[PDB]
RNA sequence: CGAUGUCGGCUCGUCGCAUCCUGGGGCUGAAGAAGGUCCCAAGGGUUGGGCUGUUCGCCCAUUAAAGCGGCACGCGAGCUGGGUUCAGAACGUCGUGAGACAGUUCGGUCUCUAUCCGCCACGGGCGCAGGAGGCUUGAGGGGGGCUCUUCCUAGUACGAGAGGACCGGAAGGGACGCACCUCUGGUUUCCCAGCUGUCCCUCCAGGGGCAUAAGCUGGGUAGCCAUGUGCGGAAGGGAUAACCGCUGAAAGCAUCUAAGCGGGAAGCCCGCCCCAAGAUGAGGCCUCCCACGGCAGCCGGUAAGGACCCGGGAAGACCACCCGGUGGAUGGGCCGGGGGUGUAAGCGCCGCGAGGCGUUGAGCCGACCGGUCCCAAUCGUCCGAGGUCU
RNA sequence: GAAUGCCGGCAUGAGUAACGAUAAAGAGGGUGAGAAUCCCUCUCGCCGUAAGCCCAAGGGUUCCUACGCAAUGGUCGUCAG
RNA sequence: CGUGAGGGAAAGGUGAAAAGAACCCCGGGAGGGGAGUGAAAUAGAGCCUGAAACCGUGGGCUUACAAGCAGUCACGGCCCC
């Protein structure tokens, strides 16, 4: 039984998993926008925006707090001095996903796009 | 015999003569009358009760019908209380005093494909002493060439819950009409949020 | 609908407000109403407060103390009927939410591990200086 | 009870 | 919640220091004793030259358990052992004193004379 | 265990009995309201990049 | 004998009744209580231990009682492998020997994949002469069925005494069963904190990895749970068993019977709970659409409605079921509350220092109760009546 | 027409069991008819008295480069012993 | 295959003649469709004939209240001659 569970195990350990989202997390807030399985994007969906609206916070604590996942200053720089500004007046949802029409050939994966919001 | 629909909302206990009683409360009210069945026409005697307001964007046209030849709002849910006919239009709590004694129906939680041991409460196997890959597993089904079959209603694992439960006798601990609240003493079957029906109990 | 609200609302009429607010650590004072046949008289029980769960109208707390010999540990619901008065008898000092730990520990142990909380201790003078 | 026993041990094979 | 092999403290100077339960007595197949229950135990340990010796095959009462008990007022009460007290077939204390706090549920079960003996009734 | 095999070799017809339910669902499809293109719905088309009246993708 | 695996245990039962208990009786060398013995009765129940491989048996402590049998001495494609059939070794014994012994002793390979019937669950199809959305009747099934102690009646009836009821009434248990999570008590794989070694970011401070598939430790929400909580066995009607009668001949008496009529069981039928119209005997009610174009049929477009697709879900293996899809609170964010953890970082002050104090119940913070269109449930598509004949 | 016959061919079980250590993956950018699987980069994880590096046996071109993907590779393959 | 002594297979056929299919078309290729060769191309090299099991596509009749070694006897319905 899974009754009121909230969070994908997706085929992971505790820790693969925390680096799984982390990684990701590294990658969204890098290039803006990637392509994964559907199932990963969803999840990654409130992992980013969590960063995002700390990062809108700003302060010591906050950073500090980020970059106990993200693990770069320079990409912490750009969340806090190019990204979070242009969330400053949005409540929440900085991330959209949006599924593509393809399968992957190998697997036959359903496949999405994850990008930070406008 | 008399009852209600109702959503059952949570449980808590409450304080009565320095004891403490468990409750489950449940929001019945109120819950208009939308047909009677009657003998000449049903063959039987009952009232069917809507329950629980709709938005009229969700409900067609065959079920517009139905409620507006009662002159009723839309209504989510419609449900039949045997050998019940109130002199009203519109049933509710009230119809409860406390020290009631009431049957709670509900629909128990499902615990979807379940072993023999959660379902039936087997004794499974050992769990050391050579026991092999059968620590939750059943035993024997049967004997041997007589009769050479397994009866039927054999208890095996399979679903569980998330079928018709109704718990009896239930203490009515208080009703509060201006919230359309009713206090159960005790376990009534379902998730909170669930639909249930509160009848008259017919122990004695 | 608001299923939560509901639940307060029916446990509204129970709920106790006149109780002075304690932590894991602190010595308390219940005195509470007991039966034994056939009157009711007012037992004091007296020890550490080493637990308190939360949920709101159904928190409980737990008190721990050493009867003749024996540790006896009682759990009062923190809103029952059956609680005249709780008097704050020494602030403690916990560094965490439950201790279960000072079980295995000798009253010497426990002196050490729960030092009297010097600061909440000032705040219980501080105020009681009414007009 | 104990009585016979008419069967040896059994032990499974290895077909190819 | 006591059961057979259950080893239980004795609360007086009957001279036992220690039983182990080997039946609670109450009902066909009761699968625990609790306070104010009574149990047939074996006197596992003892002190020279009490009314009881080890080896002995007593009944006794049981006072205190590890296990919390409920209370219809909604609170419980839990104890650092589990303790009992030897009785005779008339349910009364053999011994003379009872050592250590004891559940008030004892009162109603009748056992009035443990309730006085004991120091405190909690 | 001991190895349970079949007793009998199934037949033709019960074998594609079997198989009575194996028919693939032809995949659903709706057209794409700016290219007109034939393309499954809630995805971005893969033919003009359109989703939700806007550009969002290059094709 | 081109194999039907053989004791005992465990698991899971199911049946018989020559009945162990509980229910109903007759006789008693039945005063009462408690026994004896036979009759009716298979609904339920029939405990935990010591010894032995044991079945059996003995013993301990209880019990209403600790029933006896069948089902391949029920059940090894369900488990075990202590006992029994191999190969090792030894003792007693027999044999010159090799070896042997319903004589003993220690050890000794138990096979991942279920085709058919059967069984537990769950769908797909078609049917139920119009097509649809709801709500139901209950043929017929299944589930359940146990019992004890104490008190009152009453120290009364009965007895010299000890002892001690019928009938009726009230309370509290044992085991079992169904549900539930308010409380008690668990778990809670990252919800919080503390700790070690190492490597790293970035030197300090602060952190991240790894030490398990949580490094270790102390706690812990929701959920799922029992040790926890509510509730069930009935009541009640009916027909009966043994058994007891009323009236009453054959047979002037007598006779429960040959006419007729009563009483009478935990048992039988109803009653309670659950499934149930594939009940093809395919039931019933309420509501909705409707008189389409082409030549009981066909092709096509629609109506009421349905499905597809999507956001989900204490629903769930897939499927199904249930909710919602912008005319929207469905999930994800965000905000408030709850809840856990137990006073973050930074700074200031005190100490030579490990630290300590204040800021501060702080900081962080899964799932719970809610609010909020910020993100996503865009846009659509395909099916779908024209009602056969007495 | 049968010999658990002999040789071959094709069925059934079945779209089933499995795809060979639970050290583990994610994204971006290239290439190409085609990419989860080939190249590159960043992030993550595993070994480190080894899962690194040297010999000897044994193997015998498997080494390097270009050009290929029918088969071999337990999938894919543009890559490869 | 076996350390070795030793064991020990399978595998024949286009056409009279290569006249072995220029060229175009889809395809990455394989493969095919036209054109062409031939008396013949389901003689197209996976090549004479090309049986059977086995797998498939199309059509006729038939099947979702029915009991079985699957046939047989009878009658009726439908399709064909
Ligand atoms: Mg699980
Ligand atoms: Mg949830
Ligand atoms: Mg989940
Ligand atoms: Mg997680
Ligand atoms: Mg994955
Ligand atoms: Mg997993
Ligand atoms: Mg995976
Ligand atoms: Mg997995
Ligand atoms: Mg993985
Ligand atoms: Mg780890
Ligand atoms: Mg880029
Ligand atoms: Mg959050
Ligand atoms: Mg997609
Ligand atoms: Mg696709
Ligand atoms: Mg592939
Ligand atoms: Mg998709
Ligand atoms: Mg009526
Ligand atoms: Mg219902
Ligand atoms: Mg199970
Ligand atoms: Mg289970
Ligand atoms: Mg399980
Ligand atoms: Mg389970
Ligand atoms: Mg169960
Ligand atoms: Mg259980
Ligand atoms: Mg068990
Ligand atoms: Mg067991
Ligand atoms: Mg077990
Ligand atoms: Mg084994
Ligand atoms: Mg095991
Ligand atoms: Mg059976
Ligand atoms: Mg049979
Ligand atoms: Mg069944
Ligand atoms: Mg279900
Ligand atoms: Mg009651
Ligand atoms: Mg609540
Ligand atoms: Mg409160
Ligand atoms: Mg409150
Ligand atoms: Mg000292
Ligand atoms: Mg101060
Ligand atoms: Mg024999
Ligand atoms: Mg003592
Ligand atoms: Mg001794
Ligand atoms: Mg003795
Ligand atoms: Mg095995
Ligand atoms: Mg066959
Ligand atoms: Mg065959
Ligand atoms: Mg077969
Ligand atoms: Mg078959
Ligand atoms: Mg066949
Ligand atoms: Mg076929
Ligand atoms: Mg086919
Ligand atoms: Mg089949
Ligand atoms: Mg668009
Ligand atoms: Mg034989
Ligand atoms: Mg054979
Ligand atoms: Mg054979
Ligand atoms: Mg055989
Ligand atoms: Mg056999
Ligand atoms: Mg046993
Ligand atoms: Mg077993
Ligand atoms: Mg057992
Ligand atoms: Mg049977
Ligand atoms: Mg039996
Ligand atoms: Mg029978
Ligand atoms: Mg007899
Ligand atoms: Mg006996
Ligand atoms: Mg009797
Ligand atoms: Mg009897
Ligand atoms: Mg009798
Ligand atoms: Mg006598
Ligand atoms: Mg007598
Ligand atoms: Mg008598
Ligand atoms: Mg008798
Ligand atoms: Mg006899
Ligand atoms: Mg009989
Ligand atoms: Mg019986
Ligand atoms: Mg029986
Ligand atoms: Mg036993
Ligand atoms: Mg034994
Ligand atoms: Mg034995
Ligand atoms: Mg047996
Ligand atoms: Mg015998
Ligand atoms: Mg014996
Ligand atoms: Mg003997
Ligand atoms: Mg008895
Ligand atoms: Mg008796
Ligand atoms: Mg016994
Ligand atoms: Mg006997
Ligand atoms: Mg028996
Ligand atoms: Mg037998
Ligand atoms: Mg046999
Ligand atoms: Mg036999
Ligand atoms: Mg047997
Ligand atoms: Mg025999
Ligand atoms: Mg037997
Ligand atoms: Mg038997
Ligand atoms: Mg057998
Ligand atoms: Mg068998
Ligand atoms: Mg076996
Ligand atoms: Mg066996
Ligand atoms: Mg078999
Ligand atoms: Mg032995
Ligand atoms: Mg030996
Ligand atoms: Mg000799
Ligand atoms: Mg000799
Ligand atoms: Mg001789
Ligand atoms: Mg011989
Ligand atoms: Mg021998
Ligand atoms: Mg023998
Ligand atoms: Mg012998
Ligand atoms: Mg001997
Ligand atoms: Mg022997
Ligand atoms: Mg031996
Ligand atoms: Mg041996
Ligand atoms: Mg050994
Ligand atoms: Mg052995
Ligand atoms: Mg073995
Ligand atoms: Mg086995
Ligand atoms: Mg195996
Ligand atoms: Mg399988
Ligand atoms: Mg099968
Ligand atoms: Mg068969
Ligand atoms: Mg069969
Ligand atoms: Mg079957
Ligand atoms: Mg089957
Ligand atoms: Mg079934
Ligand atoms: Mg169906
Ligand atoms: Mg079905
Ligand atoms: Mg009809
Ligand atoms: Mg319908
Ligand atoms: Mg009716
Ligand atoms: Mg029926
Ligand atoms: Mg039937
Ligand atoms: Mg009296
Ligand atoms: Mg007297
Ligand atoms: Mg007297
Ligand atoms: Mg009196
Ligand atoms: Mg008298
Ligand atoms: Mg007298
Ligand atoms: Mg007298
Ligand atoms: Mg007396
Ligand atoms: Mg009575
Ligand atoms: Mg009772
Ligand atoms: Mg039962
Ligand atoms: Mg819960
Ligand atoms: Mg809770
Ligand atoms: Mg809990
Ligand atoms: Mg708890
Ligand atoms: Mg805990
Ligand atoms: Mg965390
Ligand atoms: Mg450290
Ligand atoms: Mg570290
Ligand atoms: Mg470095
Ligand atoms: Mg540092
Ligand atoms: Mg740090
Ligand atoms: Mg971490
Ligand atoms: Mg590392
Ligand atoms: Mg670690
Ligand atoms: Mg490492
Ligand atoms: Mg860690
Ligand atoms: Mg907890
Ligand atoms: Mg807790
Ligand atoms: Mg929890
Ligand atoms: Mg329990
Ligand atoms: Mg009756
Ligand atoms: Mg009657
Ligand atoms: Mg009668
Ligand atoms: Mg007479
Ligand atoms: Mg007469
Ligand atoms: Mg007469
Ligand atoms: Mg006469
Ligand atoms: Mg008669
Ligand atoms: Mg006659
Ligand atoms: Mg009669
Ligand atoms: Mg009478
Ligand atoms: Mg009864
Ligand atoms: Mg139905
Ligand atoms: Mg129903
Ligand atoms: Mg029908
Ligand atoms: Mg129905
Ligand atoms: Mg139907
Ligand atoms: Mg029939
Ligand atoms: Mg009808
Ligand atoms: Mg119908
Ligand atoms: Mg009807
Ligand atoms: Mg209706
Ligand atoms: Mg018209
Ligand atoms: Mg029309
Ligand atoms: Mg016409
Ligand atoms: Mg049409
Ligand atoms: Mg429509
Ligand atoms: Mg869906
Ligand atoms: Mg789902
Ligand atoms: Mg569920
Ligand atoms: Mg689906
Ligand atoms: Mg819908
Ligand atoms: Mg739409
Ligand atoms: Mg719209
Ligand atoms: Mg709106
Ligand atoms: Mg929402
Ligand atoms: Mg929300
Ligand atoms: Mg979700
Ligand atoms: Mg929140
Ligand atoms: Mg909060
Ligand atoms: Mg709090
Ligand atoms: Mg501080
Ligand atoms: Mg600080
Ligand atoms: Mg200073
Ligand atoms: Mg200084
Ligand atoms: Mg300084
Ligand atoms: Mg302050
Ligand atoms: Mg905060
Ligand atoms: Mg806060
Ligand atoms: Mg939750
Ligand atoms: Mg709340
Ligand atoms: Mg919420
Ligand atoms: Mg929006
Ligand atoms: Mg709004
Ligand atoms: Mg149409
Ligand atoms: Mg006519
Ligand atoms: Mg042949
Ligand atoms: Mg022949
Ligand atoms: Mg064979
Ligand atoms: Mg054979
Ligand atoms: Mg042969
Ligand atoms: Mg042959
Ligand atoms: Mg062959
Ligand atoms: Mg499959
Ligand atoms: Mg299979
Ligand atoms: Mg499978
Ligand atoms: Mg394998
Ligand atoms: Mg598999
Ligand atoms: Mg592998
Ligand atoms: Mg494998
Ligand atoms: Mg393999
Ligand atoms: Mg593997
Ligand atoms: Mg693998
Ligand atoms: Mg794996
Ligand atoms: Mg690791
Ligand atoms: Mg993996
Ligand atoms: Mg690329
Ligand atoms: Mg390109
Ligand atoms: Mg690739
Ligand atoms: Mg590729
Ligand atoms: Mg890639
Ligand atoms: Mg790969
Ligand atoms: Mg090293
Ligand atoms: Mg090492
Ligand atoms: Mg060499
Ligand atoms: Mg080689
Ligand atoms: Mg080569
Ligand atoms: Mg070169
Ligand atoms: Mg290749
Ligand atoms: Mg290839
Ligand atoms: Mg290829
Ligand atoms: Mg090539
Ligand atoms: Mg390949
Ligand atoms: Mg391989
Ligand atoms: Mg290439
Ligand atoms: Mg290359
Ligand atoms: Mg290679
Ligand atoms: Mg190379
Ligand atoms: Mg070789
Ligand atoms: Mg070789
Ligand atoms: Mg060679
Ligand atoms: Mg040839
Ligand atoms: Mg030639
Ligand atoms: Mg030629
Ligand atoms: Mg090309
Ligand atoms: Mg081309
Ligand atoms: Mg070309
Ligand atoms: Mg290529
Ligand atoms: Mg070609
Ligand atoms: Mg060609
Ligand atoms: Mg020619
Ligand atoms: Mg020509
Ligand atoms: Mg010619
Ligand atoms: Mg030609
Ligand atoms: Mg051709
Ligand atoms: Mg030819
Ligand atoms: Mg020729
Ligand atoms: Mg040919
Ligand atoms: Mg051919
Ligand atoms: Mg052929
Ligand atoms: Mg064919
Ligand atoms: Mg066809
Ligand atoms: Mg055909
Ligand atoms: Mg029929
Ligand atoms: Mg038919
Ligand atoms: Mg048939
Ligand atoms: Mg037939
Ligand atoms: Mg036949
Ligand atoms: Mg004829
Ligand atoms: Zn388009």
């Amino acid at each position: 039984m899974r009754h009121l569970k909230s969070g994908r195990k997706l085929n992971r350990h505790s820790s693969h998993r925390l680096a799984l989202y982390r990684n990701q997390a590294k990658s969204l807030l890098t290039h803006g926008r990637i392509t994964t399985t559907v199932p990963k994007a969803k999840e990654l969906r409130g992992f980013v925006d969590h960063l995002i609206h700390l990062a809108k916070r700003g302060d010591l604590h906050a950073r500090r707090l980020v970059l106990r996942d993200l693990q770069d200053v320079k990409l912490v720089r750009k969340l806090f001095d190019e990204i979070a500004p242009r969330y400053r007046d949005r409540q929440g949802g900085y991330t959209r996903v949006l599924k593509l029409a393809e399968r992957r050939r190998g697997d036959g994966a359903p496949l999405a796009l994850v990008e930070l919001v406008e | 015999m008399k009852g209600i629909l109702g959503v059952k909302v949570g449980m808590t206990r409450i304080f009565r003569d320095d004891r403490a009683v468990p409750v489950t409360v449940i929001l019945a009210g109120p819950c208009p009358v939308v047909q009677r069945r009657t003998p000449e026409k049903d063959g039987y005697t009952a009232v069917q009760l809507g329950f629980l307001p709709q938005n009229p964007k969700r409900v067609n046209r065959p079920l517009k019908g139905h409620f507006a030849k009662a002159g009723v709002e839309p209504v989510r849910i419609l449900r039949e209380i045997r050998d019940f006919n109130p002199e009203g239009d519109t049933v509710t709590v009230e119809i409860f005093k406390p020290g009631e004694r009431v049957d709670v129906t509900g629909t128990s939680k499902g615990r979807g494909f379940a072993g023999v041991m959660k379902r039936w409460n087997f004794a499974g196997g050992p769990d050391s002493h050579g026991a092999h890959k059968i620590h939750r597993h059943p035993g024997s089904i049967g004997n041997r060439k007589t009769p050479g079959r397994v009866y039927k209603g054999k208890k095996m694992a399979g679903h569980y819950g998330a079928e018709r439960v109704t718990v009896m006798n239930l203490e009515v601990v208080d009703v509060i009409p201006e919230e359309n609240l009713l206090l159960v003493k005790g376990a009534v079957p379902g998730p909170n949020g669930g639909l249930v029906i509160v009848r008259e109990t017919k122990k004695a | 609908m608001n299923r939560g609200a509901l639940i307060k609302l029916v446990e509204s009429r129970y709920v106790r407000t006149d109780l002075p607010e304690f932590r894991p650590g602190d010595t308390v004072r219940v005195s509470y109403k007991v039966k034994e046949g056939n009157r009711t008289r007012i037992q004091d029980f007296e020890g550490i407060v080493i637990r308190i769960r939360r949920n709101g109208f159904n928190t409980t707390f737990t008190v721990r103390k050493v009867s003749y010999g024996v540790g006896v540990e009682r759990i009062f619901p923190l809103h029952s009927p059956l609680i005249q008065k709780i008097d704050i008898v020494q602030r403690g000092r916990a560094r965490r939410a439950k201790l279960y730990f000072i079980r295995n520990l000798s009253d010497r142990e426990i002196r050490r591990k729960l030092r009297a909380d010097r600061k909440r201790i000032d705040q219980d003078r501080a105020a009681e200086r009414a007009a | 009870v104990d009585k016979g026993s008419y069967l040896p041990r059994p032990t499974p094979p290895r077909p190819i | 919640m006591i059961q057979p092999q259950t080893y239980l403290e004795v609360a007086d100077n009957t001279g036992a220091r220690k039983i182990m339960c080997i039946r609670v007595l109450k009902g066909s197949n009761a699968k625990y004793a609790t306070v104010g229950d009574v149990i047939v135990a074996s006197v596992k340990e003892a002190i020279p030259r009490g009314a009881v010796k080890e080896g002995d095959v007593v009944k006794a009462v049981v006072v205190r358990t590890k296990k919390e008990i409920k209370r219809p007022d909604g609170s419980a009460i839990r104890f650092d052992d589990n303790a009992a007290v030897i009785i005779n077939n008339q349910l009364e204390p053999r011994g003379t004193r009872v050592f250590g706090p004891v559940a008030r549920e004892l009162r109603e079960k009748g056992f009035m004379k443990i309730v006085s003996l004991a120091p405190e009734v909690l | 265990a001991k190895h349970p095999v079949p007793k009998k070799k199934t037949s033709k017809a019960r074998r594609d009995a079997r198989r009575s339910h194996h028919a693939l669902t032809p995949p659903t499809l709706v057209p794409c309201p700016e290219c007109k293109a034939m393309k499954p719905p809630h995805t971005v088309c893969p033919e003009c990049g359109y989703y939700a009246g806007r550009k969002v993708l290059e094709v």
